[PDB]
């Protein structure tokens, strides 16, 4: 007896189904650690991060919400993206769009 | 004495501690709060003996065993954290699972 | 990507098909549903989803909500489902799915700027409980019941007076006035109840007029079948309910002249098992009738081990009785019947008897009315296994019933669930947030009507709200004018026209009660069944279509030493 | 039928020609009268008498009280009773016979719906306590006060300042109106004192025109023969008192030069035995005239043989007098008399002396003072014997002459003894019910215009309001506005006109002091001698008539080590 | 005649040339320069100076101050004298010679009947603090701060919330509205900072209009370059100050794409250090710019040798962090570095860091502001001796630079230095007392707006207010209207011209905060250095001028273990 | 610990019971609320020990004797009453005439 234990069923959950995706390599070129949220346009991430922004454009990292990518100072790696969703606007970031698309 | 509210704060942490400390004594199962505030207060005496921090995270692990408390106490415990006046200040010290 | 199951529920709680055990009981609740996308959950903190331009949109305050409470694990008598919940001006906005608009799909609860956020992953998240049977004898009393997650009190009194002690009676217009004027200092709703025990309609009249939401027929003042008869006329032409404490004595009659005097109209019956008072032995038997609204107290739930033996002298100090007087203490003795507690315990469970409450300080705790029901729940399953209703393996369906006890019933039963009572939208923001591990003994947060009023804190002065010692301390919400807005002081349809609030300066937002006398038995939220039960006068042994209703006293409950300092 | 005696004081409490020992001292009160009609008493509770059609009539608010005190042993300055009290409108309404007039003969005291009970039998019931001599250092006073019995609080002060640490006064209108406003969130009726150490009467009447109810002459700011003439002059014309602490140091003139001064006009003389201040060594020759009113403080009450050993040090720290200075230790000696201190006793058993008053926190207790005057009544029936005016064999006139002393008297001398200070139809009602084990050191409840404000409560979450741990608690009566209701804010004449209430935007209740320049010792009840008194200059023998007046210190006093945890 | 000057500052305090250590540190202070006539000193007590005639005047309210501190020693950043402080209407009137013009000569602080006097001999008096880093995690805070000496108290937050727990932020126009009606109820001053994080102009200035004076830029939701500058347009056109935490994760660029965005424009940089938040590891760099005001927040004041050990877990409860997600940890471990909290100490020793504050349950200790900006001082004059400011053989100008620290500087950071931050003529009477051997512990008297707030107090029923348990109680300061009188509400130049203190119905007084935009690093009081700094992005040392800063970690601590009883 | 208003109530009462203790202790003949605190804490030692009500209603009438007490103590408690969390949950446990 554990009070408020949960008992989860096994098994594994299919994250942003059914949405468009694409990879790309990305390295950083920065001298200095950069670490990218979920949800942060991709396209916007710090500029030391040197790929493909074209591709990158409406995209975010198809990773479970709430979590990161680091990228150590010179580190390379291929990361999934997933594409926007909603109204497909994008406001902030380095407000490079600052409207739909 | 010129209290500031934190240490009559604390005389209730301390005093809470004084209740399981009697009753571990009487060889009773500690309950919840009852273990909480036993190795609390155990901490709090550490710093004013001077211990450093890094030696109290790990002491603190050795208060209380499964074997002292009821059952599922020690999963509703995954840390412990308290405050106290160090040689060098205020510092907080985090036990991670004190009851194993 | 792919998650797997363990670790979702890590992060975000529990989903669909997943089980949750209630505190330490045997009582496990299944997801039934999840509002969310998979992927799309909004999470708060470093790094996190709510950021501008991603979980946190560019809308102005009045197109987002105030507050939202983030994957919350809803426990409420339509369900059991996880959903974020969105709060707006102090009321229940939505139920649904938050977020960003512009970048995620299904947004129901709208983020922006204006937004607060409370993290209710792993955490279940239910409606403020409702104890309408308050002796209103010290302040100190609603902090209490705030604190085990109990946000509307409804009763009456005026302090530690004699007529307090024994009745839930705030007697005529000058202490009703005083009272309401008290109550805006108290971070509860509040609603009063005064003396109906008058064979004088005017009498009554004038309190209702003052303020009160109710009458309570008391037998300490007389409860006979005129007093009774007069207290519903008035309250059939007010919308007021009407609590009773029947004629323990038989003094003017048996339950079934009580009953008759009643003729059909509403009414609720505070403490129906007796013990608490009411026609002995038999005032049990009101529960088969469709007018009447029964409810327990809190000492005899659940049976247990030292239950009879406590009861004697809390009865005696309670109704102020000498036991040097043989026929105080053989009517004290007449009140107390195992075969009657044990009974109690099995008519919650098929729902018979419709609403918990606890009669405080004058024989019931305040702080564990809660706590309490659960503890019923627990042993019912223990001993008769899973309800004829039950679908699935799990006891959502017992935890519905029995949620509804504290919550919706004693709402529409006083005639304010247009306001509070459950989660649903448009109802005021009271909300309770609790750790599985505590669920009913020790809330996580306590939220009125939109702001925090009571939570634990760790050491003021710590780098961190964490460290020990951690205790209920009021917050914001339980502050002066912060207070006023966040909470009510109902009145009755009479008062708030005559304009009392303001003639009395009343500061806090002000609530009125109707749909009192069309309330019926049928209307309790899954507590809707009238037994053909019947009491035997020598024995006392407690019968439904014949076969013998009884339960077995417990040795050990759940959400007890576990949990408790002293 | 018929009943014997002792099952009779066992149900409604004593009757005539029964005596009572009040706590643990030797004082015996006998009732002498009893208001009721045997076997019409009225009783509340299960099955009792306070019933609807029974005790309880059909009457409308306004033709019944709000609260009934049942069966209660009254003891004030004009008599020791037994009788029902009816309290309406937050004031006292009757002393006589309560019950419903419709079955019930001699009904004064109305009881309907409208109507609340406070048993009273088996406990003593009193006026609230009216300390004259506050030094407002903190405002925690009041709640040990009020917790006393003490309910009006008259003095000075502005908080934990030097100013205040040694004198009563609130200096200036910014100060006072300040006070004013934060007397609002105290449970107490409150009046201020004003600094009257000026030799400017604008000075003065600025500061009673912002709401002083009087003027504190203090030698710290100069009690000189030109400060007390203006300060008179002023009171004479503005209706107010003024309270003297007399030039100690006889740097002005000796006490002949200050009576002089003050030229045969009304004065309240604060400690007038001394060693709290004022002409060394005679200033107690002052309670000899007829325009001064004479009071002591708590310390120097009743002699014991600890009192001269802890005197000095005390002393020192009130008046921020430094130990290191030889003149500032002569001076402090010189206060200090043993002779003057135990013919202080003496002169209160005598009525020589008519108030006894705290001075908090600056050589006074403020939640001693009803305490030690009784502790000198003991003390002095013990070494005297029976007062000349006693019949009978008890202490009742005894009991009389000194519960004036903190009750009637401070009300006559300060001006307000038309709204507080005794049980009398049409004033406020603010009463204290002790049980007799109890008397003058612990109350069993403190009502404040007819709520209660404060009173022992145990375990919030009990069962009943008895489990331990019982002790003070705040209750309705001190909430909010309640309590605003229920308190007064006493304010001079010329307050009341100016519209010092709205520009402040006081929230309680308003009184007006008057009759303060008109009183004299005649006028103190059962205090009113004026001994031919002489002090030796060298031995400071106190003598009247010539005879050597002293009494012996006392080893144990009652009221002392049986009650107090610390 | 003559006086020894041993005797001279045992009875009046210190004077020119004698010095006085502060607590139990290495810091020493002379004082400058004394404002009396020696022999015409006032002092108040029996027999003392103040007294009618002598040093008390005959003038009328309006020609005399309301109080005065006597002979007290002050510590502000514009010296430290000997001197009598006047306060007349809550506000400083005067620093000068107190007494009567009629017998005394030099008299600039003119004492009358409407006078009440504080003894400040042999203490030391100082202006309230300012910490403008308040996470409103729980109204208990201000009691805590208060009793700290910090009588200003600026923040954001919504009570124990996680979106409060993170970030300094009251979300929109109800919540806002709901904590300045909450504000009435403390007894700091108070001034709200919304939640700045929108790329949407609009959402931004509906907040500034609804009461808040300035704007978190928070990366916990999201510290973009987008978000950045949007906060700062609207901080340019609304007067209001920018609070930053920026981004950790250089997730949108590096520190110099932040200080980019800024543009030149003025901002206020939280914990500059960067352990509390900030680009990773180079945050520090932003003191070298005009535009930028930095700060510090308390833990890592001063480096000590638990310092490092208690941050990783402090950090993760403070952020919502998950232990089991790699990222998570590894960006709380970036936060940490050595290097960085051992150069702030020594930035702050220079001047390059200009306010110190808590970070109150948020990585930082709402009690220790004013304790720990000591602890660096004392640690920083043990190790680099004196400053080449210093004249004389004392450390005047190093306490001159260090209080301004959480005095002067957080107050015209905020744009609220005309009514508070010093102890000038005009400003609020915002004091606190403090004895020599207690400076920076533990006050003796804190007093606000004119009146004692909360100050040490004994015994409640004592003879005197010196016997123990001696501990911390409210006064009349922090009593319903007399505290709203005494508090100022802050409230940015929209708000108060949209009538929002009407509208909320806020009973305090209320202030606007103007000045905001003009402020640069030059106007920093004693702390405007602008120095060439480096850190290594893989070492993380800290250069200026290409030198390495750097200090050695404490063992042990100045008021520390010998003040705490926990 | 999460220490509802309640636990921090009998933390008084415990307190308070341990001032009794130590001058039971020395030989002092207990006062009144010295007497009311020792009976109360001893009943509430007894629920966490699992004692059950009817046990405790008895044993509490011997924790004091007549000759333990200052005069007139006896009379001035006619019984003492106390609520702990007993194995089953809350229960009043009433002591009549404690002290003989
Ligand atoms: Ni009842
Ligand atoms: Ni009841
Ligand atoms: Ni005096
Ligand atoms: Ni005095
Ligand atoms: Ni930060
Ligand atoms: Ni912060």
């Amino acid at each position: 007896m554990i009070p408020g234990e949960y008992h989860v069923k096994p098994g594994q959950i299919a994250l942003n189904t059914g949405r468009a995706t694409c990879r790309v390599v990305v390295e950083n070129h920065g001298d200095r650690p950069i670490q990218v949220g979920s949800h942060y346009h991709f396209a916007e991430v710090n500029p030391a991060l040197k790929f493909d922004r074209q591709q990158a454009a409406g995209y975010r990292l198809n990773i479970p919400a709430g979590t990161a990518v680091r990228f150590e100072p010179g580190q390379k790696r291929e990361v999934e993206l997933v594409a926007f969703a909603g109204h497909r606007a994008v406001f902030g970031f380095r407000g490079e769009v600052m409207g739909p698309l | 004495m010129e209290l500031t509210p934190r240490e009559k704060d604390k005389l209730l942490l301390f005093t809470a501690a004084l209740v399981a400390e009697r009753r571990l004594a009487r060889g009773l199962k500690l309950n919840y709060p009852e273990s909480v505030a036993l190795i609390s207060a155990f901490i709090m005496e550490g710093a004013r003996d001077g211990k450093s921090v890094a030696s109290l995270m790990e002491e603190g692990r050795h208060v209380l065993t499964r074997e002292q408390v009821m059952e599922g106490v020690p999963e509703m415990i995954p840390d412990i954290q308290v405050e106290a006046t160090f040689p060098d200040g205020s510092k907080l010290v985090t036990v991670h699972n004190p009851i194993i | 990507s792919n998650i797997s199951r363990q670790a979702y529920a890590d992060m975000f709680g529990p989903t669909v098909g997943d089980k949750v055990r209630l505190a330490d009981t045997e009582l496990w609740i299944e997801v039934e549903d999840d509002l969310t996308t998979y992927g799309e959950e909004v999470k708060f903190g470093g790094g996190k989803v709510i950021r501008d331009g991603m979980g946190q949109g560019q809308m102005l305050a009045a197109d987002c909500v105030d507050l939202v409470l983030t994957n919350a694990l809803i426990v409420d008598h339509w369900g059991i489902v996880k959903a974020d919940i969105g709060v707006k001006d102090g009321r229940i906005f939505a139920i649904g799915k938050a977020g960003n608009p512009d970048i995620q799909p299904n947004v129901t609860i709208p983020i922006g700027a204006a937004t607060e956020v409370i993290a209710a992953e792993g955490k279940i998240v239910t409606a403020g409980g409702i104890d309408t049977h308050i002796h209103w004898i010290c302040p100190q009393q609603a902090e209490e019941a705030l604190v085990s997650g109990v946000t509307t009190m409804v009763g009456g009194g005026t302090g530690p007076a004699a007529g307090t002690h024994a009745t839930t009676c705030t007697p005529g217009p000058w202490y009703i006035s005083r009272m309401l004027q008290a109550a805006d200092s108290l971070p509860v709703n509040i609603g009063l109840l005064g003396k109906g025990n008058v064979s004088q309609p005017d009498a009554l009249r004038e309190q209702v007029a003052a303020g009160v939401i109710g009458l309570k027929i008391h037998e300490d003042w007389g409860a006979t079948p005129a007093a009774i008869d007069c207290a519903l006329t008035v309250a059939d032409e007010m919308d007021i309910q009407v609590a009773l404490h029947s004629d323990t004595l038989n003094e003017s009659g048996f339950v079934e002249d009580t009953l008759a005097a009643i003729g059909g109209r509403t009414i609720h019956t505070f403490h129906t098992e007796g013990a608490g008072g009411g026609h002995a032995p038999d005032i049990i038997t009101a529960c088969a009738h469709p007018n009447i609204l029964p409810s327990s107290t809190n000492p005899t739930l659940p049976y247990t081990l030292n239950t009879i033996d406590e009861h004697l002298d809390m009865l005696m100090v309670a109704h102020h009785l000498d036991p040097d007087i043989a026929e105080d203490v053989a009517f004290a003795e007449s009140r107390i019947r195992r075969e009657t507690i044990a009974a109690e315990d099995v008519l919650h469970d098929l729902g018979a008897f419709s609403l918990t409450s606890s009669d405080s300080q004058a024989m019931g705790r305040v702080g564990e009315v809660i706590l309490r029901t659960w503890q019923v729940a627990h042993r019912m399953k223990v001993q008769r296994g899973a309800l004829a209703e039950e679908t699935g393996d799990n006891d959502n369906f017992r935890v519905k019933r029995y949620i509804a006890k504290y919550t919706i019933n004693p709402a529409l039963t006083h005639g304010i669930a247009h306001e509070v009572g459950s989660i649903e939208v448009g109802k005021l923001a009271d909300l309770v947030v609790w750790s599985p591990a505590f669920f009913g003994v020790k809330p996580a947060t306590v939220i009125k009507g939109g702001m925090i009023a009571i939570a634990p804190m760790g050491d003021i002065n710590a780098s961190i709200p964490t460290p020990q010692p951690v205790h209920y301390r009021p917050m914001f919400g339980a502050l002066g004018s912060a207070r006023h807005h966040c909470r009510l002081t109902f009145l009755s349809q009479a008062a708030a026209a005559n304009g009392v609030a303001e003639r009395l300066n009343l500061r806090s937002a002000i609530a009125v009660v109707k749909g009192c006398r069309t309330v019926q038995k049928a209307d309790m939220v899954h507590n809707s069944l009238q037994p053909n039960i019947t009491v035997d006068a020598q024995t006392y042994e407690v019968r439904v279509d014949g076969e013998l209703i009884t339960s077995e006293p417990a040795d050990v409950l759940p959400m007890a030493q576990r949990y408790f300092l002293f």
